[PDB]
């Protein structure tokens, strides 16, 4: 069995740098678990950002930014948005499955 | 432009059973993968299958038994399939195209 933890919620203000962070239960999260980040918008929007750990969805705005910090992986935004206020979603490759976060709610005020 | 599309149909009665059509577009259903991702009403992102680029399919463990994920790659569409109907089972259904992301809009299954 495999837990993917996010962080619940995370408050910040334009033009700030922000971090989100999946972790992994069985241990450092790596690139063999090819992070998958996602953003849910309201009325179920869901918008791929960041592909292969660390590749930007073709789509994804210039300030989304995959990489592993650590044992775990992370979503930064630098200059963040009102707009980017969402919950973003990151799933873990467990080699023949695939595991969800919980979600991060992140508040732009 | 890529686009996916969740084709379901509405309601669904328990016990009977349900399927969902992803009709994808914008390139080769042999050439990624597609994944069936749910989420009930108020809940967490869930996995129940994968269907390789080749024709191999993994499933969500615990949901074995019921599902069956396919596809006619002249029709350009993937298949999803699960069985015995419950409550728990009305969320929103979503496929998901491989080396994207690439999300579809869902379509919200309601089980009465
Ligand atoms: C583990 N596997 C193979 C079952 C799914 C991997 O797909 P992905 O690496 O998450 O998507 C990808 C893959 C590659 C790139 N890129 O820029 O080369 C980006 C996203």
């Amino acid at each position: 069995q495999a837990v993917v933890t996010q962080e619940s919620a995370l408050t910040t203000s334009p033009g700030e740098t922000v971090t989100l962070t999946c972790r992994s239960s069985t241990g450092a999260v790596t690139t063999s678990n090819y992070a998958n980040w996602v953003q849910e918008k309201p009325d179920h929007l869901f918008t791929g950002l960041i592909g292969g750990t660390k590749h930007r969805t073709p789509g994804a705005p210039a300030r989304f930014s995959g990489s592993l910090i650590g044992d775990k992986a992370a979503l930064t935004i630098t200059g963040a948005q009102t707009e980017d206020e969402a919950i973003y979603f990151c799933a873990l490759w467990y080699s023949n499955h695939w595991v969800f976060g919980g979600g991060t709610k992140l508040t732009v005020l | 432009q890529v686009q996916l599309k969740e084709s379901g149909p509405g309601l669904v009665a328990p016990s009977q059973s349900l399927s969902i059509t992803c009709t994808v577009s914008g390139f080769s259903l042999t050439g990624y993968g597609v994944n069936w991702v749910r989420q009930p009403p108020g809940k967490g992102l869930e996995w129940l299958g994968m269907i390789w680029g080749d024709g191999s399919t993994d499933y969500n463990s615990a949901l074995k038994s019921r599902l069956n994920i396919s596809k006619d790659k002249s029709k350009s569409q993937v298949f999803l399939r699960m069985y015995s109907l419950q409550t728990d089972d009305t969320a929103r259904y979503y496929c998901a195209r491989d080396y994207g992301p690439y999300w579809g809009q869902g379509t919200l299954v309601t089980v009465s």
